[PDB]
């Protein structure tokens, strides 16, 4: 999964 | 509300301690009292609510993956039949994400969102409403599916308009931001070109920027980019 | 009880599901569910069991120590007043653990142990009963913290006679029962000779008997043999 | 803390 925050 | 006779002060305490004991679904439930109490967000106060949530709810995504992939594999052609188990159990994970991800909404409905004048609050809540309908369209199968599509992207491009002319492009909130509707793009609106660009265009408007920072502000920009970086690393 | 409505045999497909989306706290609730169809446990549906409370206790406890910690330090010379919060979120966490273990304690007395005739499945029980009262030790403060070392103590004496009488001494059952025994020895009742007396004969015993047994059998016997010899390292 | 299963 990517990045996210 | 279970929380309505607390104190804010007190649930804004608890949040902290429930942090530090990593029971984020106590933290979730304080913070939604806080935010109950009518009165807005600090920053500190609105990190400790989207830590909170973003922690519960990650936890309910992850579980939910593992259950559909399992789900998927019972529903290939040479899969032995086990009922309605897997089904029913993805369901009730499926049921209680939403039920959250609503949750989250509707304290930023009622009335968050409203009361946010400020750039950095009125984008940071924009940002999370884009989040959790981002959420809710993981999930999503139905009639509704395009309508829960778009309620992110409203949410995401209100909050981008309002970050590019209010904030400079290394702001973290504007990063953030930009980050996650670069992965709405990806995963969510088949849109990967649009996800590459953005992630590309806001990684370069920012290190242009860096030479304006703090030691301090350079850390905080630079750990964000860095995330813009590797999701680039990951499509390219 | 909510689970009275769904069949034995999804109860225990869905606690399965549930531990592979680490979610413990619905495994727990699928495996009470489970046990109070009032049928007898197999040696894979006991192992279900245990798992599922063990991790949703061992979360409680951990949060409940970092409570505890930030507590006591409120409660030193020199710090600042902070109001009852740490205490009443440690209460908070302390009374669910508590539940928790009033919970486990009461499907082993109604009605597992009972009808546990077999030396490994009465074991297995009363080691789980000599381990939820050890957890509720480590939080009792109270009039009743001797009789509830006690009922631990007393529920792990019982399954080590049955255990020494009817089980080899490299059974992974007697093993994890020895291993545990000797903690609250070390931790519960002061008593760190006892303690290190236990894991070095329970070791040394095993260590003799490993030739009797498949190379499967070994693999399981020497990895819980390695953690009396890590406890043994860590207390001399 | 020491090891228990
Ligand atoms: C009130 C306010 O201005 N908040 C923005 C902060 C939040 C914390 N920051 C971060 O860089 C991290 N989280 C985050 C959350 C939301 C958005 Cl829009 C941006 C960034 C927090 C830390 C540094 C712990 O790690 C991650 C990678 C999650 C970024 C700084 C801006
Ligand atoms: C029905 C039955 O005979 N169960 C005993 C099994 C449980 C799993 N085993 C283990 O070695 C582990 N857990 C464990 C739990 C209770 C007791 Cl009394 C002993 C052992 C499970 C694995 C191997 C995953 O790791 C640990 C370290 C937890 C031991 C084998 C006997
Ligand atoms: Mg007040
Ligand atoms: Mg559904
Ligand atoms: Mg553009
Ligand atoms: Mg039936
Ligand atoms: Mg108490
Ligand atoms: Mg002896």
């Amino acid at each position: 999964f990517p990045a996210t925050v | 509300g279970a929380m309505g006779s607390m104190e804010r002060a007190s649930l804004i305490q608890k949040a902290k301690l429930a942090e530090q004991a990593e029971r984020y679904e106590d933290m979730a439930a304080f913070m939604k009292g806080a935010v109950e109490k009518g009165e807005e967000l600090s920053c500190e106060e609105r990190n400790l609510l989207s830590v909170a949530y973003k922690n519960v709810v990650g936890g309910q995504r992850a579980a939910w993956r593992v259950l559909s992939s399992i789900e998927q594999k019972s529903n290939e052609e040479g899969s032995e039949e086990k009922g309605p188990e897997v089904r029913e159990y993805r369901e009730k994970v499926e049921t209680e994400l939403q039920g959250v991800c609503d949750t989250v909404l509707g304290l930023l409905d009622s009335h968050l969102i409203k009361e946010a004048g400020d750039a950095e609050s009125r984008v940071f809540y924009l940002k999370m409403k884009g989040d959790y309908y981002r959420y809710l369209a993981e999930v999503a199968t139905g009639d509704d599916k395009k309508r829960i599509i778009d309620s992110a992207r409203s949410a995401y491009q209100e909050a981008m308009d309002i970050s590019k002319k209010e904030m400079p492009p290394t702001n973290p909130i504007r990063l953030g931001l930009a980050l996650n509707f670069s992965v709405f793009h990806y995963e969510i609106a088949n849109s990967p070109e649009e996800a590459i660009s953005l992630a590309k265009t806001t990684f370069d408007e920012a290190m242009a920027d860096l030479h304006t920072l703090s030691e301090d502000s350079y850390k905080d920009s630079t750990l964000i980019m860095q995330l813009l970086r590797d999701n680039l690393t990951l499509w390219t």
